RNA sequence: AACGCAGCUAGCUGCGAGAAUUAAUGUGAAUUGCAGGACACAUUGAUCAUCGACACUU
RNA sequence: CAAGUCCUUCUGAUCGAGGCCCAGCCCGUGGACGGUGUGAGGCCGGU
RNA sequence: UUGAAAAGAACUUUGAAGAGAGAG
């Protein structure tokens, strides 16, 4: 049960902010869980998705064991693109299939200056508890 | 019959005063007849008889292809990084003019020499004042053509200096050769697209620590050549899912093939330089004296063949790109601006012109180089 | 209230000749219909938000 | 700033249906809500 | 208020097309 008087639980209100959200906010909902190996080593459960991360699909028709890299983070449609997540168009070309970030697992992170700082900040909050 | 000098200057006809010019690679048509081979027309039946009925037409293609071979060997001889392609194009054009001994429209250059760099694919030639020095880490597509009495031959290759591109070059060359062997008489164009895509995609490219997958440029495709008509109206594709039209006896084709480490599509990027009068349009009124003058100049000097702004400045005409775009809007001439891929991508092209002889398939543009 | 401002732009929206935004701060790799442009991301920066500096046609 | 995308099974996809040593999967000062290819405390934002 | 996702119907054939018949 939520006790904060200034946070609403209204269905329409919550939906409106989710569908009408600025991109920098949308990145926060653009979050995916790390695999067990990153989670144990980084002590972090979930991370926002990025343009180049090794990503594994765990739900849907394309669910499998193969590892792929994100190639586009389409924040407008709340989807991302991996290489081998494709289907065959009618004429003959090949198009990507949008997969929601919550339905994938990050197997390798785009280790970067801002990134490296992000994990240790989340991780150091764990030893607080 | 004399011999050619070390810097090629002797006209091809002088090398073969007899009139017969070296034949291309003769190849039997594919055994696509459900296993049955086509090695039944090589016998000198009426097939060969009606082949002889068009012998004089072939000889023009043979001499044009020989001239192309000597010109491209000469270009390969001295091409090196650090020199701009304005002088490269000048050297190629003047050597081709001397070797073909152009005279009006009976002989000359079929279209401007294309030299596309890096992500650019085709239909780029430097204009006046274009200061672009070549680099060691560059790839260039040398596409140029010559014709004899309108018998156009179109051939293209790719030059590299950094040895990191040989994988892509060999992939595109294999794709082009597979398209060559797959082509034949009474075969659908979708089949050749199938073959080209299934051979070319099974290659991997490792450039600068990044692994890319080579893919066809689905936008470009081959074409059929006509009498003074570079594009006869038939396009052989290089991707799956195309038309079901057949190739017939007595036709000639340019089996082009493009491969890019990019998105596989191209768009117009920089200033247009290639232009082409429409073969089908008839008489369209013009209201500008300058436009009329330029139109009659180009139809006298370039006819229906493609031309570039360098070829117009070479003729002493200035202040003309205005009337040029005027003819473009009037629909007389169609601009062909350069086609380019994503920045940082690389493109390779290999092209050959093939002949559908009644008895066999001759790739007249074949040479020892490629 | 009027009139203008987008590479392709009529309406809606935002903006004011610095005209679908400038600066600064936070954030931290996109925007997206297409193309182009980007993008060491600290020898410091896309987008978004905030908004205290600047500017704001009749 | 907590904890299942564990196993078997329904599906086009599932958040669905069974099971989860110790009387009972794991967290619970968190079982409000929303999103995610049904219906989700434990996938994600949050709470 | 299509559809989870345009995957918005390649290609062949009749018609000048709108419209069909196959196919996907
Ligand atoms: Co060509």
């Amino acid at each position: 049960m939520k006790f904060n008087p200034f946070v609403t639980s209204d269905r329409s209100k919550n939906r409106k902010r989710h569908f009408n959200a600025p991109s920098h906010i949308r990145r926060k909902i653009m979050s995916s869980p790390l695999s067990k190996e990153l989670r144990q080593k980084y002590n972090v459960r979930s991370m926002p998705i990025r343009k180049d991360d090794e990503v594994q699909v765990v739900r849907g028709h394309y669910k499998g064991q193969q590892i792929g890299k994100v190639v586009q983070v389409y924040r407008k449609k709340y989807v991302i693109y991996i290489e081998r997540v494709q289907r065959e168009k009618a004429n003959g070309t090949t198009v990507h299939v949008g997969i929601h970030p919550s339905k994938v697992v990050i197997t390798r992170l785009k280790l970067d200056k801002d990134r490296k700082k992000i994990l240790e900040r989340k991780a150091k909050s764990r030893q607080v508890g | 019959p004399k011999v050619q000098t070390d810097p090629p200057s002797v006209p091809i006809c002088d090398l073969y005063p007899n009139g017969v010019f070296p034949k291309g690679q003769e190849c039997e048509y594919p055994p696509t007849q459900d296993g049955r081979t086509a090695a039944w027309r090589t016998t000198s039946e009426e097939k060969k008889a009606l082949d002889q009925a068009s012998e004089e037409i072939w000889n023009d293609f043979r001499e044009a292809a020989e001239a192309h071979r000597q010109v491209r060997k000469y270009v390969m001889s001295w091409i090196k990084p650090g020199m701009t392609m304005i002088e490269i194009c000048e050297k190629l054009e003047d050597c081709s003019r001397k070797l073909i001994k152009e005279n009006g429209l009976n002989a000359g250059l079929a279209f401007p020499t294309g030299c596309s760099l890096n992500n650019c694919a085709a239909h780029y030639t430097p204009n006046a004042g274009d200061t672009t020095v070549l680099q060691y880490d560059d790839i260039c597509k040398i596409d140029f053509g010559t014709h004899i009495s309108g018998r156009i031959i179109d051939c293209a290759f790719t030059v590299t200096f950094n040895p990191k591109y040989d994988t892509l070059l060999k992939a595109v060359k294999d794709a082009t050769n597979t398209g060559i062997k797959c082509a034949g008489i009474d075969v659908r164009l979708c089949d050749v697209g199938e073959a080209i895509q299934e051979v070319m995609e099974s290659y991997e490219v490792e450039i600068d620590g990044k692994t890319y997958q080579v893919k066809p440029i689905r936008n470009l495709n081959g074409h059929s050549i006509g009498q003074y008509r570079i594009h006869a109206g038939k396009t052989v594709p290089i991707v799956k899912g195309g038309e079901a039209t057949r190739m017939e006896e007595g036709e000639v084709y340019a089996i082009e093939t493009f491969g890019s480490t990019g998105k596989g599509v191209v768009h117009d990027d920089m200033e247009c330089s290639h232009y082409m009068k429409n073969f089908d349009v008839g008489h369209v009124p013009i209201r500008l004296p300058r436009t009329k003058h330029l139109l009659n100049v180009i139809n006298e000097n370039f006819g229906t063949l493609a031309f570039c702004r360098r070829w117009l400045d070479r003729l002493g005409e200035s202040k003309y790109l205005m009337a040029l775009k005027n003819l473009c809007d009037l629909g007389i001439v169609d601009p062909y601006p350069p086609l380019c891929d994503i920045k940082g991508s690389y493109t390779a092209q290999f092209e050959h012109t093939i002949l559908l002889r009644p008895t066999c398939k001759e790739v007249v543009s074949r040479g020892d180089d490629y």
